[PDB]
């Protein structure tokens, strides 16, 4: 275990004897993480890195049916709860009874707007975040019933209603614009095969403007580089086949710099704290960058590993991000939620599975029962679900109007 | 008559006489609900009533006051926010009193997309940015890195052209925490949108300033990323004195950031046909292994990639 090595103690923060809110909060975190790493030593047992599948499963299968009122704050993100859960069950290799699947379908049908796209719950105006989640969930289910839920003609119509002259998209009518909308739109449009010749005109150029001096991408041009926005920007470009619109090298340096030398997990932006959900948003960028550089015929790329420490990330997730009661989390001391369960699991899968053309190479830390189902780095649903969905929607012609 | 959602004498809408005429519309979750939230009595009450007035598009003062309660129960409900803006224009509400409202709610929950977007809509309508820099500064005093706060700030400044005192505010926050990457980002936003970095005096002032910060806190990555960011533009090799000046901190201020910056300067020297191609390359490759095996092992895969890549390129 890389984290438990003696020389690893050398990776602790060095504040130069100049304390600020930043160095103080980081130190608090490193302190709490160290107690976790050393827990084995102090209790004299052999470290057994085990992914509590059964614990995660009861939590998941239960949240899929009902939730306490603590979730009232996510009452406008219900299609997200469906995606987060079904996708977590999918990574864990747990099946969706055909009865559960049809129920989820019927629910998303209620969330779908007569104007296209899905709202955060039955009767809510459509928004791109829950539209992306609703579409991804239906693709994980992959039945003809699920696929048929989506009104492709109203969907394309909705996307056009959000499209802006500068290339960006609003998140919803009368709403805000940021890189998330570009990804949400490129994701649902590509999966459903509704991309017209001009739908994304100028979009690649607008996303390119979000890349700043740090190498990463901000929510809108001018903003600080962040992992959630950077994944959205790059993943959208990959879908549009415009990855080259970005300085891929400065981005590679930025994302690789986001992995915490000590904790092993990824921070969202420079000088902030590590967080389990970034095991996906940030680490998810490495597979995307591998593909892009490889497309450019990069000869120096690895043939077995992603350009981040797959071992350290898996150790941070397995040792620090699991709630004993089931569910995963941001960091030790945080409460579990379905969002972090989904992304901690998504990031673990990315960390375990390498692949570039004919090469395949796994790295499963802890017990081998830890290995999860692979996840497509662009859509974050099973690669099989992507192929199955796109192949299906390709039988339909692009809506003409 | 704003009966607070938190007031000890708050009564459910179904127990309110001035609402006894309207029937609450319950949520249609389907016969076999999924990810079904067990709402509290209050939440359920307010929303069943919100659905009712929305479904009938009742643009009343009573509907307006109710959206405030529905917003307070779930500030992320964008449908409610939309209808609230609908009623703000219908009832012709005093938008300044609404600015007072949004100021409070943002203070309560500053990490919410809806509240900041709403504030921006109000500022646009009133074409009045006069309270902005000060309001935002109060939020940044509570969380100096709030993403929405910095985003709103960039919007007000660019939209209304309020550039004049921002670099000073940046210097202020940098004194408070020289590691606040949001402030380093703001520094670049201001400079690139005012003077720019082609003005040699500015560039000099910026590189000198940054180097002083590096000297003070050598392990502060933000100052390093900013240094790289403002020179990387024209090409690090374009600055012959820099390598030397950094090589000097090799014993005193030598974090793995100094090491990584040297490899960056070398990478650009090679691509830019430098003297001693064989030599320079060996130094760069040497540093990549020191980094991969010793100084920055978390990024070993990256540094090996850099090593291999440099070889293929400049053998
Ligand atoms: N401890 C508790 O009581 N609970 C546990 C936590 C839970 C909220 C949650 O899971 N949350 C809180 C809300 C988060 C939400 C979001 N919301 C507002 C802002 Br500003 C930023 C982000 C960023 C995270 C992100 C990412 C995606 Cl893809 C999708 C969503 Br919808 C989000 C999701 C996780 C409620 C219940
Ligand atoms: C498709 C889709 C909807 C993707 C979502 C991407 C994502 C997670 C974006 C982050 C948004 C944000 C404002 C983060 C800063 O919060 P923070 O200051 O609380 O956390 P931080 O300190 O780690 O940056
Ligand atoms: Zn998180």
């Amino acid at each position: 275990l890389y984290s438990l090595r003696p020389e690893h103690a050398r990776e602790r923060l060095q504040d130069d004897s100049v304390e600020t809110v930043t160095s103080i909060e980081q130190a608090k975190v490193e302190e709490k993480i160290q107690e976790v790493f050393s827990s084995y030593k102090f209790n004299h047992l052999v470290p057994r890195l085990v992914l509590q599948r059964e614990k995660h499963f009861h939590y998941l299968k239960r949240g899929l049916r009902q939730l306490t009122d603590a979730y009232e704050c996510l009452d406008a993100s219900r299609p997200w709860l469906c995606y987060w859960i079904l996708h977590s069950l999918e990574l864990l290799d747990e099946p969706i009874p055909q009865i559960v699947a049809t129920d989820v379908c019927q629910f998303l049908e209620l969330c779908q707007s007569p104007d296209g796209g899905f709202g955060g719950g039955p009767g809510q105006y459509p928004h791109l975040a829950p539209t992306y989640a609703a579409v991804n969930a239906l693709c994980i289910i992959g039945t003809e019933e699920a696929y048929n839920v989506i009104n492709r003609e109203k969907l394309l119509q909705y996307l056009y209603s959000l499209k802006q002259p500068d290339g960006s998209f609003l998140m919803h009518v009368g709403g805000e614009v940021d890189v998330r909308s570009a990804y949400c739109a490129a994701s649902v449009a590509s999966l459903t095969n509704i991309i017209t010749p001009d739908l994304f005109e100028g979009t690649a150029e607008w996303i390119a403007r979000c890349q700043n001096w740090e190498g990463g991408i901000g929510g809108v041009p001018g903003m600080e580089a962040h992992g959630g926005y950077t994944f959205c920007g790059l993943a959208a470009l990959v879908i549009l086949k415009k990855e080259r619109s970005l300085n891929l090298k400065s981005l590679l340096q930025w994302v690789t710099s986001r992995q915490m030398r000590f904790e092993g997990g990824f921070q969202g932006r420079c000088n902030k704290l590590v967080d389990g959900c970034y095991s996906f948003w940030q680490a998810g960028l490495l597979p995307l960058l591998h593909r892009a550089l490889h497309a450019q015929g990069d000869p120096a790329l690895s043939m077995s590993h992603w350009m981040f420490h797959q071992q350290a990330l898996q150790e941070y997730i397995l040792m620090c991000c699991q709630c004993p009661a089931g569910g995963l989390l941001d960091k030790p001391g945080k409460s579990r939620d379905f969002y972090h369960t989904c992304y901690c699991l998504s990031g673990l899968s990315i960390a375990q599975h390498f692949g570039s053309g004919a090469m395949l190479h796994d790295v499963v830390m802890g017990v081998p029962e830890n290995v999860l189902q692979p996840t497509h780095p662009v859509y974050n649903i099973g690669p099989d679900k992507v192929i199955q969905a796109t192949t299906h929607f390709l039988q339909k012609p692009v809506p003409g109007f | 008559g704003f009966l607070s959602l938190d007031s000890p004498t708050y009564v459910l809408y179904r127990d309110r006489a001035e609402w006894a005429d309207i029937d609450p519309v319950p949520q249609n979750d389907g016969p076999s609900p999924v990810v079904q939230i067990i709402y509290s009595e209050k939440f359920r009450d307010v929303y069943d009533y919100f659905r009712a007035v929305l479904q009938r598009d009742e643009r009343s003062e009573r509907a307006f006051k109710l959206t405030r309660d529905a917003i307070e129960l779930n500030a992320a409900n964008y449908t409610v926010w939309h209808f609230r803006r609908v009623l703000l224009r219908s009832l012709q509400k005093d938008l300044q009193e609404e600015m007072n409202y949004i100021t409070a709610i943002i203070e309560e929950q500053p990490k919410n997309y809806q509240v900041w977007h709403h504030r921006r809509v109000l500022v646009e309508w009133l074409k009045d940015p006069s309270q902005e820099l000060e309001f935002i500064a109060d939020i940044l005093n509570q969380d100096a890195k709030n993403y929405h706060a910095w985003q709103h700030r960039q919007w007000v400044i660019q939209e209304f052209r309020l550039w004049d005192n921002e670099l000073q505010y940046v210097d202020q926050l940098l004194k408070e925490d020289v590691r606040n990457n949001s402030v380093w980002n703001q520094r670049h936003f201001v400079i690139s949108n005012t003077t720019g970095y082609s003005d040699r005096a500015v560039l000099e002032r910026e590189v000198q300033y940054t180097l002083e910060m590096i000297k003070l806190v050598p392990h502060n990555e933000s100052a390093w990323n900013y240094l790289k960011g403002i020179l990387q533009d024209r090409g690090l090799s374009r600055y012959p004195n820099l390598l030397n000046q950094l090589l000097d901190l090799q014993p005193s201020h030598s974090s793995p950031y100094l090491i990584a910056f040297l490899v960056d300067i070398y990478e650009d020297m090679l691509e830019n046909q430098c003297d001693n191609k064989e030599d320079i390359l060996n130094k760069a490759l040497e540093l990549c292994e020191i980094l991969a095996k010793e100084k920055d092992t978390i990024r070993k895969e990256y540094w090996r990639y850099i090593g291999r890549s440099l070889q293929s390129k400049h053998s």
